């Protein structure tokens, strides 16, 4: 078992972060209001097709049409496995389909073999070849009772208004970092697998809003490192320094050490750091600090390693200033690719925070 | 495509794993331009594509070695981007995927190489992944990229990232003294003006570039003490304007660093310059100029066709107003 | 080598067509008319084939030989027009021309055309070779003193009574574009079938026609009052003049002021103008400009021109005209640091 | 079985909203028979460009005659409103896998119309046509047959060469006003006998930006997730945008300068899955309304009444100068947002700044 | 059945608007039998280049004789006007699809006309002819048959070589004065008994850039959208307007401090569908000029006239420090704009900022 497959949500109960979009489908199934076609939008990665399945699962089930599909019946097992007679799946991105959309949409008006509905899950509907496309519109304005359409697309804009108006389309949003972090944790706790705090952070942030990938990365961390989701392993796949460099840089910067700031930048450079990644860490550090200055409990989980240093800055540097550094660096990140070289970009910035330093570098003849 | 000396220590452990089994079926090498990124991939594949290897290298005779010296081979697959376009296709990938799905023609190992993975289509990335998940027994892969972050996190997780680090400066300079006779002081400057890449350093000299660069420092040395920055116009106004503006920037940086007492300097070539510069220009004045030079260099590179002449004349004259007492220099935006 | 003026050609051409005709000068109209006069006389003979080959310091000896083969293997009356380089023939060209010069004969009329050759370029093997067989027609834009004289001559053959003041008016407008002065004379003849081109008449038609050179904007923009420059600028959108072509007319004269104002105590205004080779009456006007535009004004005007230059190339359609108005206003009034 | 986006899909030229002058224009020509061979409809996506193009072809081929008032029953009318008509060739120049790209479908042009009077060619965003099939359109436009007519659409009229623009009768479809969509949504909901809260409609009216299609689509989601009611608590949640009380307390937290409370509201907010960008927006607008009310106490909107007592309090107690700072801090913070290391963080930092730079009391130091 | 642009095609030299010295020259030459082999007409696309060429071809061919006053009745005149005369051979180098291209058509140049005194070749955008055919035209002009005339016309005369410019009589056509076009629109409508508001014709005269041909088609469109009338509203429905613009009355209202008026203006402006950022440009471009009239009174422009007194009043009654202050406040508000929750909101708040940080009469607080 790999935690990518083993955690495919089986009920809306265990889906993560799409709150409304499920409140509308759970209510839809509960009361009995199921429309001719559902259009799911959102970027690749988000539960589009996953939540699509769970819909058909709540429709075909032997315990009735409920938002709570039994996970054991003969229908559910076959739905989740991805091998159901009535849940026909068509991927519009593939060039080698057996009987292309036109032939699978030919049988539309025919009865459902096992179940109340003959559901059609089409992924990337905007990629469909034209002659089959209109075939849907013959059915959409006058579709049989036994048929249902589950549509998915990375881009709605490439779907003609003829279809976007006949469907009840739902937009699935990305997930915040912490939202993914929190789920990963929960899975690793219940699964009894060794994990660290900074790891789950690095893992979540790496998966950009997709729990799907989040887990697939978590699985390669388990294979690459020890059977332990450790910071060492995680930053081994991704490529984070795994060093206190971002912090010491901040510490130097704020004392107006230049010599050491430029020094650190150099050593840093020698280990092939991703300059933007470095700036991001610094911004994140500058942020927690300001949080600590507001409510002293803000220093988190694996950040216990810094605690002392972090807090020392909190009590010694003016918040007014802490904002100033943050700002100056943020800006730096925007102009970063404007710079002739990414490193000189980083030097441009940090030297900048050193000068526009209260009680720092001054001019002369 | 020339085997450099620093490529050895890395090449050692990379075969040391292909001999003891620890070899990773997917390898992503990150390295600066002209760091011999080229030669390391090729040198590694010749070791795995040998029918009768002699220990650390090949024999030269065997079918592999021969068809290898002949380039054309049934197990070597070069995945260069589509000729004409600056990206790679989802097609090329699929056709090499299934190409490996069948037994190796010479009965042994099969190898794949990418020019730069950061140049492929997003769909091309995914299309490649599934194969690394379903690894055809005893096959080998070699990714390569200057920037591994601009690569899909799910993809760079499947491969083993290996940092091809620039060799120690003392070694890079000696190697360089051979390829071109120039003062070591110059040699080091080139090296530093290449992030340590000895290959790029070397190429810095091969045009008349260096001479073009010497013209710049002479002009600068006149202007710095005189104030007449508009004299650089002749030195900068040229199609090579951006490469030149960058040069002028490194000198600006250095002077800035010296104000903070930073030991390291890129332009070791002319310490007398960075000195005077830093002397006549406050760390603020320098900041100001550094930027305009910076943003102006970019409009030249990016915007389709502005007046190289006007823009620069404007940069120049503008630099001189920052130098005048009482003027309130600029601050970055957003 | 009968050295002669554009007017003298038609008479000579009557006596006998020569071996080669070199048309050396800068006037587009003069060169063309002389060229047309030669050919019109040739095609009358039997000169069916006509050719033109342009010599560059970049052209291959292989191109010269390839041409020779073309000319030498053709059996009948043909013509060849050598277009001399913009700068004039270099050390190498003098040879390639020389090789060509040895490709002549009665049935191969050579016509060379370019600007005036330097007394040096005139000693050159190729030139001295034709020096007994050929004719040289000096096509040079008539100087300030004879521009009026040329207009009077050209007008008189068009059966026109062109008054002196009028003549001057026509000259001060279209100064130097002989093609324009000729059209203008011909248009002016349709207007007053009468023939009598008096100052009042000519003045009315010239001002009414309202063609303003983008230079008149600048010429006005030289610290001359903005009213007329704003007028000309908003009258320059009525002749269909692109903005971009205006910015590079302003730039050229603006950067020129920058360099000159910069050279006060470097060399007295006098010699500097010669050095830059544009001082052609513009001198008193250029200096009048230099005298009331501060080192700093000139600068500010350079930033504006730059923004505009980018604004026009970054959104590629941000109504630069507005900025041109704003720009024309800076060259007349003292600015601030805002 | 009906989602408003389809049940109210304009059938007549009268049913379309607010773009009077483009409807009037087409009314004249469909009456006087002044048909141009090429009609260009420009404007943002979401505005009825394609939608209004249909009602033209619905009066061009209609069996009742060339009408500005088509009959919704004739076979031609029904088939047009359903996307499928023999002669109405709808080409999307933004698609990558068409059966035969525009150059192929344009090859036929010279051919006769099988059912309708005209062989209409609805093309969405022609400035993205392949340079190959673009010239085909040129060649057909210079000299087009009497039976063929074009209906061009675009999101950016400037990416279209002057050679084409000059050949079509251009029409700019403006984006509808907020309270023009709001007013529409209220009416539609009032006619469907569906409950609602007015501050919910404004959010839906803003949600879609001048795109009535989208407003309806948006209103159907809201219905499905609020179980029969278009309530602020069902809507505010789709957009991930705070109820004007959640948002209003944040603003108050900030102004009283108590930090814990702010981070607490932000945490409690994260729990219900916000759209961090939105939490900034609502706060800006809220700050905006308070600024207006200090000028004209009559400024507050009608559904604002729930928070009217609080909005009004701040208004008289907080100096406009200060209110300008909070609005600036929060905006600038919006500029930053994509560069912040994390969206949720950009928002926290933008706020911790307002706190550190608070005018009446700020974060202290030794 | 009649579109103004088509209905007012000039039928004689006598009625083309304002290109007097072109028309006289042509008309005198037409009376004295003085006609050159070829004429080049130049000017921006819009002026009547091709249209004057017609009347001249129409002049050279009228069955009455060679005249400056062709009767619009004989068959020659009627056909030339409909552009279907045997002998008025018309090419347009601009398109890529001509049946037989210029080279072929120019081949038969020495063939006498089938009707009427001259065979007139009218070629639009000669500077666009392919070199293959251009040279064909070059040879013809060197030795043109006395029975043929070339009426060439171009948008870019510069692009032509001296070879051709030296063999034609150039005639430049100046674009029309705005107050020249308006007077002509005013007249056409009156003769047509079509209702119109004085502001409306100006919003059109401005629109058509220097050309009547365009004004007419714009007005034809205006009619169809205003359904019969030419009202400022239907005309402002397509063409962005200036009377509704408080651009100077907003600044006045600003520096005068009566927010009441300042907002009333903004709502008014809003009802008209303004491009919010342009308004901030107009304000920033105005404040900058008022800054200039304070250092030199020669800062009053080519159409500053109506405004004059209003600007001149500000230039003296407003401190330069304060002018800078307002210039800055609007400058900043321009940058903040696209990030505001709503563009109108930005403007409204930007002014509220000027209003909060005003030198005299700033907001009160208890
Ligand atoms: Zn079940
Ligand atoms: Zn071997
Ligand atoms: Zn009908
Ligand atoms: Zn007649």
């Amino acid at each position: 078992q790999v935690l990518a497959r083993k955690w495919r949500p089986q009920t809306f109960a265990d889906v993560v972060g799409q709150e409304h979009v499920l409140t509308a489908l759970a209510n839809g199934l509960s009361l009995g209001r199921i429309h001719h076609a559902y259009l799911f939008s959102g970027t690749r990665g988000v539960g589009k097709t996953s939540i699509a399945r769970l819909l058909a699962k709540g429709l075909n089930c032997e315990t009735g049409i409920t938002a709570t599909p039994c996970g054991v019946c003969d229908n559910c097992r076959e739905i989740e496995q991805g091998r159901f007679v009535d849940l026909i799946e068509i991927d519009a991105a593939s060039r080698t389909k057996v009987e292309d959309t036109r032939d699978l949409l030919d049988n539309v008006q025919y009865a459902p073999a096992r179940g109340r509905f003959k559901v059609y899950l089409i992924d990337e509907v905007h990629m469909l070849s034209r002659h089959s496309f209109n075939a849907l519109l013959k059915t959409l304005e006058e579709p049989p009772e036994h048929v249902k359409f589950l549509l998915a697309t990375t881009d709605p804009q490439k779907l003609p208004v003829t279809i976007l108006s006949r469907c009840l389309q739902f937009h699935l949003k990305a997930l915040d970092v912490e939202q993914i972090r929190h789920q990963l944790e929960h899975i690793l706790n219940e699964e009894h697998i060794a994990h660290e705090p900074r790891a789950l952070q690095l893992l979540a942030r790496a998966a950009e809003g997709s729990l799907r990938d989040a887990l697939s990365l978590t699985d390669q961390a388990i294979a690459s490192g020890d059977g332990q989701v450790s910071t060492q392993a995680v930053s081994a796949m991704l490529g984070t320094l795994d060093d206190d460099q971002a912090l010491s840089l901040v510490e130097a910067m704020v004392e107006a050490n230049g010599e050491r700031v430029m020094a650190l930048i150099n050593e840093a450079a020698a280990r092939g750091i991703e300059w933007e990644a470095l700036l991001v860490e610094m911004l994140g550090l500058l942020h927690r600090i300001a949080m600590v200055q507001l409510s002293p409990a803000a220093l988190g989980n694996d950040m216990a390693a810094i605690e002392l240093r972090m807090r020392e800055l909190a009590r010694t540097i003016p918040p007014t200033d802490i904002q100033l550094y943050y700002q100056t660096l943020l800006i730096g990140r925007k102009e970063l690719p404007y710079a002739p070289d990414r490193r000189m970009g980083v030097e441009m910035t940090l030297l900048r925070a050193l000068a526009f330093h209260p009680r720092m570098p001054l001019p002369e003849p | 495509m020339r085997w450099y000396p620093w490529l050895r220590p890395d090449f050692e452990k990379l075969v040391a794993s292909y001999q003891a089994g620890r070899g990773h079926h997917a390898l992503l090498i990150q390295a600066l331009p002209g760091m011999g990124d080229d030669a390391l991939i090729y040198a590694l594949s010749r070791y795995l594509l040998c029918q009768q290897p002699q220990g650390h290298k090949s024999c030269g005779h065997c079918r592999g070695c021969q068809l290898m010296q002949a380039g054309t081979h049934p197990d070597y697959y070069t995945l260069a981007p589509e000729k004409g376009k600056n990206t790679l296709g989802v097609d090329a990938v699929r056709e090499v995927t299934e190409k490996l799905n069948e037994h190796a023609r010479l009965g042994g190992a099969k190898v794949v190489w990418v020019t730069d993975a950061a140049l492929l289509t997003d769909a091309a990335a995914n299309a490649l992944l599934k194969t690394l998940e379903e690894p055809p027994a005893e096959t080998w892969f070699f990714l390569a990229t200057r920037e591994p972050e601009r690569l899909l996190a799910t993809l760079r997780s499947r491969c083993r990232l290996h940092y091809l680090a620039p060799p120690p400066e003392q070694y890079a300079v000696t190697w360089l003294s051979r390829e071109v006779t120039m003062s070591q002081d110059a040699l080091l400057a080139a090296l530093r003006l290449s992030a340590g890449s000895p290959g790029a350093a070397l190429a810095l000299f091969q045009g008349d570039n260096w001479q073009a660069r010497e013209t710049l420092c002479q002009a600068l040395a006149y202007s710095v003490p005189s104030g007449d920055w508009y004299s650089l116009l002749a030195a900068l106004n040229h199609e090579q304007a951006p490469a030149r503006l960058h040069w002028l920037a490194t000198l600006l940086m250095d002077a800035l660093k010296r104000h903070h007492g930073a030991a390291q300097v890129t332009n070791v070539d002319v310490p007398g310059l960075v000195a005077e510069l830093a002397n006549h220009l406050s760390p603020s004045r320098l900041q100001a100029i550094l930027g305009d030079v910076c943003h102006i260099r970019e409009q030249l590179m990016s915007v389709t066709g502005i007046n190289r002449e006007l823009l620069i004349t404007d940069l120049l004259l503008r630099i001189e107003h920052y130098l005048q007492p009482g003027v309130v220099l600029p601050v970055p935006h957003l | 080598m009968i050295r002669l003026y554009p007017e003298q050609l038609r008479a000579q051409l009557n006596e006998g067509l020569r071996a080669a005709y070199l048309l050396l000068g800068n006037d587009p109209l003069l060169l063309q008319e002389s060229q047309d006069a030669v050919r019109q006389v040739a095609a009358a003979q039997g000169f069916e084939e006509h050719h033109t080959f342009s010599i560059d310091p970049n052209t291959d000896w292989n191109a010269i030989f390839s041409l020779c083969q073309a000319m030498s293997l053709f059996a009948s009356r043909q013509t060849l027009l050598l277009l001399l380089p913009e700068n004039g023939p270099n050390a190498a060209i003098n040879e390639q021309l020389l090789t060509l010069t040895g490709l002549l004969h009665d049935d191969l009329l050579l016509i060379v055309r370019g600007n005036k050759l330097s007394k040096a370029q005139e000693n050159a093997a190729w030139f001295t070779a034709l020096a007994n067989r050929s004719v040289q027609v000096t096509c040079q834009t008539p100087e300030q003193a004879q521009l009026p004289r040329w207009v009077a001559a050209r007008a008189k053959q068009l059966n026109l009574e062109l008054d002196d003041a009028a003549n001057q008016v026509l000259c001060y407008c279209y100064e130097g574009n002989l093609l324009a002065l000729a059209q203008a004379l011909e248009r002016l003849s349709l207007l007053w079938p009468d023939g009598k081109l008096t100052l009042p008449r000519v003045e009315q038609a010239v001002n009414d026609a309202a063609h303003f050179t983008p230079f008149h904007w600048v010429d006005a923009l030289l610290m001359g009052k903005s009213k007329r420059a704003l007028h000309i600028l908003q009258q320059l959108r009525l002749e269909g003049s692109e903005p971009v072509i205006l910015l590079r007319t302003l730039q050229r004269e603006l950067l020129l002021l920058v360099n000159l104002k910069r050279q006060s105590a470097h060399t007295p205004l006098r010699a500097l103008f010669d050095k830059h080779r544009v001082w052609q009456n513009r001198r008193g006007m250029m200096g009048e400009a230099l005298n009331r535009l501060s080192q700093t004004q000139l600068r500010q005007a350079v930033q504006l021109l730059t923004r505009t230059e980018l604004t026009l190339k970054q959104d590629y359609g941000q109504s630069v005209w507005a900025e041109l108005e704003g720009l024309s206003l800076l060259l007349c009034h003292k600015p601030l640091a805002d």
